[PDB]
């Protein structure tokens, strides 16, 4: 149980790639709700079980719930990740 | 006193800048546009960018170092017939000769302009007026720069402007007197 950090660190990565390739708007959403889930896993992993609950708390529970309230009766449209839009990116 | 310039390294180090910066601006020009783009685009539709990078990096150092060589002090001279070169590079995607010409002696203008006041966009710390001797002597010592005497030394008056016009080693006066 050595490579804790490690392994948060890499799984942090795949989420915001996650984040920002996602079909629907809220399924990236939920996306970026795993990352601060993840940040607080780090969190508690450096000696902060303070903060972790604190991020559970006020991210998750306050930030993130506007946030998808607004996405529910709000219309926004979406283009997904065509190859041909992004590889001139 | 001066050292020989490194035309040769100096020249590669300019070609490698200059690639890399045509790489770089390619690439913004790629994603800081319109219509069907792809990742082979940057090269095709860039607009030849590389080209003006590596040719005016090529062409500066070239000339800058070649002419500093050449005449074997450092001063914005250097810097005038360097801006020439880097005029005439840029002036040659414009197809015509008299913007040609323009380009290259207006360019070498600017860039001499530019070099003579240092060739730095920053300030220099000793030279500057602020962390140097100002004001009067305040007993007779060599003049510097940004100093400021009531009478200057006449040996140094006949040495900088000369010996001719209504200057002279000894006044006038006292050069005809009675005995
Ligand atoms: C007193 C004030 C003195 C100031 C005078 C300067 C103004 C001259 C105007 C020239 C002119 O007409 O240009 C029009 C021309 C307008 O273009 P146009 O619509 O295609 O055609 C105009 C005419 O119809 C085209 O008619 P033409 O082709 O028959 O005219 C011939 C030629 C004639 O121009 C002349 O003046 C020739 C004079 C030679 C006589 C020498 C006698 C010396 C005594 O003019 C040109 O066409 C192009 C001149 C090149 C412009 C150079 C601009 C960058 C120079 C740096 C400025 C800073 O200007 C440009 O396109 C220049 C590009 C726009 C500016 C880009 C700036 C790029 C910066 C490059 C780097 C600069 C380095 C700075 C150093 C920094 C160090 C880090
Ligand atoms: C080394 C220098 C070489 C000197 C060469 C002369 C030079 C630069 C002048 C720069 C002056 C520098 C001054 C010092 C610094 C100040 C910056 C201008 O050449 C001009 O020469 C004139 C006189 O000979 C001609 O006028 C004549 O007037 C009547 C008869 O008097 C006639 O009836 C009338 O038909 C003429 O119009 C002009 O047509 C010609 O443009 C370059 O000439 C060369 O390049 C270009 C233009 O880059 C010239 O024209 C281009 O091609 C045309 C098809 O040819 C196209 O139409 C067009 O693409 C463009 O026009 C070329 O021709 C060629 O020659
Ligand atoms: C439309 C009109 C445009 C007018 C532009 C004129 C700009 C001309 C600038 C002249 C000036 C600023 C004075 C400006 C004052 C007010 C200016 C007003 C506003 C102007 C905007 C910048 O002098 C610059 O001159 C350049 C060439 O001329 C040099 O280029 C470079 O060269 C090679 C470097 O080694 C590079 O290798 C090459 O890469 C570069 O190219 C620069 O290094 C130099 O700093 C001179 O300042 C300097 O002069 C010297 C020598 O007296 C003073 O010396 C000291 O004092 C004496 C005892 O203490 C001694 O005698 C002296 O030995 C001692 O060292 C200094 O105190 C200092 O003050
Ligand atoms: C060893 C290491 C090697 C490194 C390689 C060197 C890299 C150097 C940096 C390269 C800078 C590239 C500039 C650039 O990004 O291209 C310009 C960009 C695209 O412009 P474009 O789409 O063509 O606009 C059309 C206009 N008709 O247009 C832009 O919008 C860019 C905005 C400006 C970019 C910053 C400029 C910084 C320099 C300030 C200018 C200096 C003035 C000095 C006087
Ligand atoms: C920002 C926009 C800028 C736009 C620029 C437009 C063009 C501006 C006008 C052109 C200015 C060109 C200035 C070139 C000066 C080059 C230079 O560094 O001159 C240095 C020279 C002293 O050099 P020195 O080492 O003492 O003697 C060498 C003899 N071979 O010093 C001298 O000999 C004096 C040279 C006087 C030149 C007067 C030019 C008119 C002012």
């Amino acid at each position: 149980t050595y490579y804790f950090i490690e392994i948060t660190i890499f799984l942090a990565i795949l989420c915001t790639i996650f984040i920002i390739s996602a079909k629907n708007p809220m399924v990236s959403i939920l996306y970026m709700i795993a990352l601060f889930v993840i940040a607080a896993m780090y969190l508690y992993l450096i000696g902060l079980g303070i903060f972790s609950l604190l991020y559970i708390m006020i991210y998750i529970g306050a930030i993130a719930v506007l946030f998808l309230f607004i996405i529910t009766l709000l219309d926004i449209n979406s283009t997904e990740l065509s190859v041909k839009s992004n590889i001139r990116d | 006193h001066f050292h020989p310039y490194n035309t040769l390294g100096l020249a590669t180090q300019s070609a490698m800048v200059g690639l890399g910066a045509g790489v770089v601006a390619a690439a913004a020009r790629n994603s800081l546009a319109t219509g069907p783009r792809n990742i082979l685009t940057t090269f095709s539709k860039s607009g030849g960018v590389v080209t003006i990078f590596t040719g005016a990096s090529i062409a500066y150092v070239f000339t800058y170092c070649s002419a500093a060589n050449l005449r074997e002090r450092k001063d914005g001279w250097n810097h005038m017939w360097a801006g020439a070169a880097t005029g005439a590079v840029l002036g040659a995607r414009t197809k015509l000769v008299p913007a040609f010409i323009g380009w290259t002696v207006l360019c070498g203008a600017a860039c001499g302009l530019f070099g003579w006041t240092g060739a730095r966009f920053n300030a220099d710390r000793k030279a500057s007026l602020e962390q140097s001797p100002k004001g009067f002597v305040q007993e007779d010592a060599h003049q510097t720069f940004w100093e400021v005497v009531h009478r200057r030394p006449l040996s140094l008056t006949v040495e900088q402007l000369g010996e001719g016009r209504g200057i002279n080693a000894v006044p006038i006066a006292t050069a005809t007197e009675a005995p």
